[PDB]
């Protein structure tokens, strides 16, 4: 139980704000 | 590796506590807190 | 505390009638013509559906969460 | 370091900053550190976690909360950032070099591999820490605000 990602969890980028 | 989860009273989230540690809830502070199921076989007779 | 599944005497299921039970009484039906328009003749499987106390309803009050 | 598999072990990524959004020593465990922030499209850089900085923009990550910032800086182009814009993704060998360039076109001074050795040790003792001070009734008190 360290980095469970399995990628990820749909990172959000900066500039797409 | 692991850490031995609780499940707080009145918050509903589970908490790691190792040895040596306060029962405490990670959050609004709590310190009633209860054990999370096994992982063993549970199977019965429907009977 | 949850209705039966099953007449205890007889073996006949019971458990699908506690809502349409209540609904019939809540429409207008008195309790023991609703009971046989359920289709319950024998007087072992009908005190099972009118003695029946409902306390799942009572212990569901208690969220673990929300 | 010339390498961008060494330079993953001190790579941050986003399952471990959760979990340290309340503990305190911030600012001297992940400071020394690389993050795979975004920019935006698939275009990554390698950013340095300078200071710890906090947004008055209070976002929910998953389950947990955090409006906090970080210092980061890609060579000279350093701008706020907040810990949602970060990557899960290692070091690639593109972003590796562009990393590189834009250390050597800065005039920072690549940090010697034995820092990323001695720097790399400082989370996994860290994340063994026993909390048996008076850090859980801050958490709490931070968690709730
Ligand atoms: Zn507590
Ligand atoms: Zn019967």
């Amino acid at each position: 139980t360290s980095t469970y990602g399995r990628y990820g969890s749909q990172t959000p980028m900066y500039g797409s704000g | 590796q692991q850490p031995m989860i609780y499940i707080c009273g009145e918050c509903h989230t589970e908490n790691e506590i190792k040895s040596r540690d306060p029962i405490r809830c990670r959050e609004c502070g709590y310190r009633i807190m209860y054990k999370k199921r096994t992982k063993r076989l549970v199977v019965f007779d429907a009977r | 505390m949850i209705i039966p599944v099953r007449c205890f005497t007889c073996g006949k299921i019971v458990g699908n009638k506690w809502e349409a039970y209540l609904g019939l009484l809540q429409a207008e039906y008195t309790e023991g013509d609703a009971l046989d328009a359920l289709g319950l003749k024998r007087y072992c499987c009908r005190r099972m559906l009118l003695a029946h106390v409902d306390l799942i309803e009572k212990l569901l009050n208690y969220a673990p969460l929300e | 370091v010339s390498l961008p598999e060494e330079l993953n072990r001190v790579r941050l990524s986003r399952h471990k900053l959760e979990r340290w959004c309340h503990m305190p020593f911030f600012a001297k465990t992940v400071t020394g550190c690389f993050v795979r922030i975004g920019i935006g499209k698939p275009v990554y850089r390698v950013a340095e976690i300078t200071g710890v900085v906090e947004t008055a923009k209070v976002y929910q990550l998953g389950g947990t909360r955090t409006n906090k910032g970080l210092q980061l800086r890609h060579g000279n182009d350093q701008r706020v950032f907040r810990l949602e814009f970060v990557s899960n993704q290692e070091f690639t060998e593109s972003e590796f070099m562009k990393w590189k360039e834009a250390m050597f076109s800065a005039g920072m001074q690549l940090p010697t591999l034995d820092e990323i050795n001695k720097k790399e040790l400082s989370i996994k003792e860290a994340l063994n820490y026993k909390f048996n001070d008076q850090d859980i009734e801050e958490i709490v008190k931070e968690k709730e605000r």
